[PDB]
C-alpha cells in the first residue's frame, strides 16, 4: 500500500485459465491490492449475468480496454457520473499474468532523471 | 405525555366534561322527539348528572368485576376499561346503551390492547349466564366492539399513570434518603390514583401529573416533607412558575376528591329502574 | 429529557423491584434500560 | 369508491381506490374477518396492534393513518399511495449496481426503528417483504402488527415473530425478554440480503435458521453471549470455523463491514444500537444516499 | 494477496553470519516424512504402486504379463 506503482501481483494456478472474460474475473478476485473491496466493483462479484452495470446508475468501475489474445490485456478503471458520462481514474496492464500499474508520464520521467541525476 | 396523541381528547375542566354529556343525552333525546315516539321532557328521558350518578355506582362495580375476574388481571387493563367506558359514554347518551355489557366489551378491548390478550370463552367463562345467553352476549360484544372502535376515533392507546408512578418512586430514593418507608408511599400512592380513576381526575390531567399528585398524597400521609423535591422540581423549564402552576393543580385535585362522594344506594335503585324503562321503550334503529 | 444510560446515582444504584434474573438479562431487560423506561413515562408531558 | 385491488391478502385486501374525502388515488386497506366462528375476537388482534401503532406515530418513513372508517362492517384504512413492494424490486434482477440507493434504504430504516424506539414502540419483525416504496422513494414500515410494544413491569412477551429467515438467535433460543438489539439483528440480514439481493440465511424453522446462523458466523463463544447454556432452549450445533463477511457476500465496505460485523454480534448489548448506526461512518461518506428521486421506478 | 514470491534470505543465513567456528552443522538424514515443494514425498515406497490400491484388478496372480496384455 506503500506505492501502487511499485507492486506486483499474480497467481501461477489463475494463468493457466486466461483470455478474455477470464481476466475480468482474475481482476475481480479480491486479494489484488488493485482492486477495491468497496465501490461498485465489489457488487459486479455479487450480481450475476450484468450487461450494463456502470451506465444507468454509477460508480467506481474496472473494464477491459484493449486485449491481446495470448498475454496483454489492459484494464481501465472509470468513475461515472452518469450513463454516458466517463471518467478515466486509471490503468493497469497486465503482461504475462503479471499486473502492473501504467506508469505516468511526468512521474516515470522525474524519478528516473532523479536516479540518473 | 411528550408522545401525545391523546392530549386533544382529554379535557382541561370538569365542566367541559359536564357540558359534553349533557349535549350527548340532549343529542338522543332531540332523536327520539324527531321520532315522536316519546314527548320531549319525557319522565323516561333520563337527566345527564342522573345518568353521571349510575355510571358512578358502576364505575365502583367495574373495579369489582376486575377483581373478581378469574384470570390475574393487570392494573393497567382494569384503567384501560374503565377509560373507554367513560370516553364511549361522554361520546353517546347513557340510557341508549346499557352499562354493564358496555363495560364487558371495554374490559375485551382492554385486555387486546394491553397484550393481556384474554380469551373470548375464557371471559364468557368468567361471566355467570345461560349459555345460550353467553353466546348472544359475545355476539353483543363484538357489535359493541365496532361501535367502540368508531367512539375511540382510531385511538386505543392510553395513557395510565401507574407506570410513571413506578418511575417517580424510584425518581424519589435516589434522589432523596429523607423519604422512609418508600415501599408504604408506593403502596398509599397506587391507592390514591385507584381513587383518582373512579374520579374524571384521570380525563382532566396527564398521568405524569396524576402520578406526583399520589406521591404527594402519600408524603402528607406519612408527614414527610417533600419541600426538597419541590426545590430541584422549581429547577426545570419555565423556573418557579412550573413549579407553582403544578401546586395549583394539585389543590384543585384535592378539591375534585373531597367534592367526589360514593353514590346513594337508593338513588341508585331508582336511576336502574329508569334505565330499564329506557330499555323496554324500543328505538327501532332506522326505518 | 432523559438519557437511555443514566450516568448518574440511579445508574449506580443499579436496583429494581424485579432486581436482576440470569434468564431474563440474556434477553434483554438491562437495568438501565428499565429504568429509563419508568423514568421517559414519568417525565412524559409535565407542562402545558 | 374503489378503483383497482392494489392486493389480495387473507388477512386483509389492499384497494388502490381514489378516497372518497380526496380525488387523488390512496392506498385503502380493508380488513377481512370471518363472522362463521362461533366465538370471534372482533377486529383482529394483528389489525388492532397495527392501527393504534400507525396513529401514534407521525414520520417521514413510518406510515401513517390518514384516516379510517369504522361506520361499516368492514374497517377501511387510509394510507399514502406505495408505488412497489422493496421485496419484490430486490429479488428482480438489477438493471445496475445501486449501493448508494442500498445506503438510502438502511439510512431511512434506521431514522424510523430510532422514531419508534423513542416513543418505546417495538418492531418485532423486519424484513423486505411487508415493506413498501413509494413514487418518492421513501422508505416507510408498511406492518406495525407484527410489532409489540414492551414495557419494564414483566409482561407476557410474543416469541417466533420474526421471520424464519431474518430471526435473531436469543429468538431462536426462546429467550424470555427480547430487546431493541434484536430488530438491529434483522436490520443486519436485511443489509446483507440487499447487498446479495437474495435473503442471507435460509429459514426453514425449527432450529434450522439458528444452525445457518452458526455456519455463517462461526460457534458464538460463552465470553460472546452470557449465559447461553443457561437459557431453557439450548442446542449445540458442529463448530463451525465461519465465513468473513466480505466471502458470503463479496461487500467488504470499509465502514459497511464494521457495522455488518456490529449487527451480527451476537450479544443484543454488543450490537450496534440504532443511534450508533445513524452516526456510523458507512452513512457519513462520500457516496451520498439517494433522496429517492432518482431511486429506479417500475413503468 | 499480502503474500510475495515467498519470503527472502532469513534465519539459517542469520545463524551463518559468524566466523572461523560459530555456525551450526548439517541436518541428519530425516528417515521419516519431509515437506518438499507441497507433496509429503515421505521416504520408504516402492516404484509401481499396486493398482489394487484405488482400482479393481481383473488380472490373477499369474500375471504372464505377455498374455494378459
Amino acid at each position: 500500500r506503500d506505492n501502487l506503482l511499485g507492486i506486483s501481483w499474480v497467481d501461477s494456478s489463475w494463468i493457466p485459465i486466461l483470455n478474455s472474460g477470464s481476466v475480468l474475473d482474475y481482476f475481480s478476485e479480491r486479494s489484488n491490492p488493485f482492486y477495491d473491496r468497496t465501490c461498485n466493483n465489489e457488487v459486479v462479484k455479487m450480481q450475476r449475468l450484468t450487461l450494463e452495470h456502470l451506465n444507468q446508475m454509477v460508480g467506481i468501475e474496472y473494464i477491459l480496454l484493449h486485449a491481446q489474445e495470448p498475454i496483454l490485456f489492459i484494464i481501465r478503471k472509470q468513475q461515472r457520473q452518469s450513463p454516458a458520462q466517463v471518467i478515466p481514474l486509471a490503468d493497469y496492464y497486465i503482461i504475462a499474468g503479471v499486473i502492473y500499474q501504467a506508469p505516468d508520464l511526468g512521474s516515470v520521467i522525474n524519478s528516473r532523471v532523479l536516479t540518473a541525476v | 405525555h411528550n408522545s401525545s396523541q391523546k392530549r386533544h381528547w382529554t379535557f382541561s375542566s370538569e365542566e367541559q366534561l359536564a357540558r359534553l354529556r349533557a349535549d350527548a343525552n340532549r343529542k338522543f333525546r332531540c332523536k327520539a322527539v324527531a321520532n315522536g315516539k316519546v314527548l320531549p321532557n319525557d319522565p323516561v328521558f333520563l337527566e345527564p348528572h342522573e345518568e353521571m350518578t349510575l355510571c358512578k355506582y358502576y364505575e365502583k362495580r367495574l373495579l369489582e368485576f376486575c377483581s373478581v375476574f378469574k384470570p390475574a388481571m393487570p392494573r393497567s387493563v382494569v384503567g384501560t376499561a374503565c377509560m373507554y367506558f367513560k370516553r364511549f359514554y361522554l361520546n353517546n347518551s347513557v340510557m341508549e346503551y346499557h352499562p354493564r355489557i358496555i363495560m364487558l366489551t371495554c374490559a375485551f378491548l382492554a385486555c387486546k390492547v394491553d397484550e393481556f390478550n384474554v380469551s373470548s370463552p375464557q371471559f364468557v367463562g368468567n361471566l355467570r349466564e345461560s349459555p345460550l345467553g353467553q353466546e348472544k352476549a359475545l355476539e353483543q360484544i363484538l357489535e359493541y366492539e365496532l361501535l367502540l372502535i368508531q367512539q375511540l376515533n382510531f385511538h386505543l392507546i392510553v395513557h395510565n399513570p401507574y407506570r410513571p408512578f413506578e418511575g417517580f418512586l424510584i425518581d424519589l430514593k435516589t434522589r432523596y434518603p429523607i423519604l422512609e418507608n418508600p415501599e408504604i408511599l408506593r403502596k398509599t400512592a397506587d391507592d390514591f390514583l385507584n381513587r383518582i380513576a373512579l374520579t374524571d381526575a384521570y380525563l382532566l390531567y396527564t398521568p405524569s401529573q396524576i402520578a406526583l399528585t399520589a406521591i404527594l398524597s402519600s408524603a402528607s400521609r406519612a408527614g414527610i416533607t417533600m419541600e426538597s423535591y419541590l426545590s430541584e422540581s422549581l429547577m426545570l423549564k419555565e423556573n418557579r412558575t412550573c413549579l407553582s402552576q403544578l401546586l395549583d393543580i394539585m389543590k384543585s385535585m384535592r378539591n375534585l376528591v373531597k367534592k367526589y362522594e360514593p353514590p346513594r344506594s337508593e338513588e341508585v335503585a331508582v336511576l336502574k329502574q329508569k334505565l330499564e324503562r329506557c330499555h323496554s321503550a324500543e328505538l327501532a334503529l332506522n326505518v | 429529557h432523559v438519557p437511555e444510560l443514566e450516568m448518574l446515582g440511579r445508574l449506580g444504584y443499579l436496583n429494581h423491584v424485579r432486581a436482576a434474573s440470569p434468564q431474563d438479562l440474556a434477553g434483554g431487560y438491562t437495568s438501565s434500560l428499565a429504568c429509563h423506561r419508568a423514568l421517559q413515562d414519568a417525565f412524559s408531558g409535565l407542562f402545558w | 369508491e374503489k378503483l383497482d385491488f392494489l392486493g389480495e391478502g387473507q388477512f386483509a385486501t389492499v384497494y388502490k381506490a381514489r378516497d372518497k374525502n380526496t380525488n387523488q388515488i390512496v392506498a385503502i386497506k380493508k380488513i377481512k374477518l370471518g363472522h362463521r366462528s362461533e366465538a370471534k375476537d372482533g377486529i383482529n388482534r394483528t389489525a388492532l396492534r397495527e392501527i393504534k401503532l400507525l396513529q401514534e406515530l407521525s414520520h417521514p418513513n413510518i406510515i401513517g393513518l390518514l384516516d379510517a372508517f369504522g361506520h361499516k362492517s368492514n374497517i377501511s384504512l387510509v394510507f399514502d399511495f406505495m408505488e412497489t413492494d422493496l421485496e419484490v424490486i430486490i429479488k428482480d434482477n438489477s438493471l445496475v449496481l445501486t449501493p448508494s440507493h442500498i445506503k438510502a434504504y438502511m439510512l431511512m430504516t434506521l431514522q424510523g426503528l430510532e422514531y419508534l424506539h423513542q416513543h418505546w414502540i417495538l418492531h418485532r419483525d423486519l424484513k423486505p417483504n411487508n415493506l413498501l416504496l413509494d413514487e418518492n422513494g421513501v422508505l416507510k414500515l408498511a406492518d406495525f402488527g407484527l410489532a409489540k410494544s414492551f414495557g419494564s413491569p414483566n409482561r407476557a412477551y410474543t416469541h417466533q415473530v420474526v421471520t424464519r429467515w431474518y430471526r435473531a438467535p436469543e429468538l431462536l433460543f426462546g429467550a424470555r425478554m427480547y430487546g431493541v438489539g434484536v430488530d438491529m439483528w434483522a436490520v443486519g440480514c436485511i443489509l446483507a440480503e440487499l447487498l446479495l439481493r437474495v435473503p442471507f440465511l435460509p429459514g426453514d424453522s425449527d432450529l434450522d435458521q439458528l444452525t445457518r446462523i452458526f455456519e455463517t458466523l462461526g460457534t458464538p463463544t460463552e465470553e460472546q453471549w452470557p449465559d447461553m447454556c443457561s437459557l431453557p432452549d439450548y442446542v449445540t450445533f458442529k463448530s463451525f470455523p465461519g465465513i468473513p463477511l466480505h466471502h458470503i457476500f463479496s461487500a467488504a465496505g470499509d465502514d459497511l463491514l464494521d457495522l455488518i460485523q456490529g449487527l451480527f454480534l451476537f450479544n443484543p448489548c454488543a450490537r450496534i444500537t440504532a443511534t450508533q448506526a445513524l452516526k456510523m461512518k458507512y452513512f457519513s461518506n462520500r457516496p451520498g444516499p439517494t433522496p429517492g428521486c432518482q431511486l429506479p421506478r417500475p413503468n | 494477496a499480502l503474500p510475495p514470491p515467498m519470503q527472502y534470505i532469513k534465519e539459517y543465513t542469520d545463524e551463518n553470519i559468524q566466523e572461523g567456528l560459530a555456525p551450526k552443522p548439517p541436518p541428519p538424514i530425516k528417515d521419516s516424512y519431509m515437506m518438499f515443494g507441497n507433496q509429503f514425498q515421505c521416504d520408504d515406497l516402492i516404484i509401481r504402486p499396486l493398482e489394487s490400491q484405488g482400482i479393481e484388478r481383473l488380472h490373477p496372480m499369474q500375471f504372464d504379463h505377455k498374455k494378459e496384455l
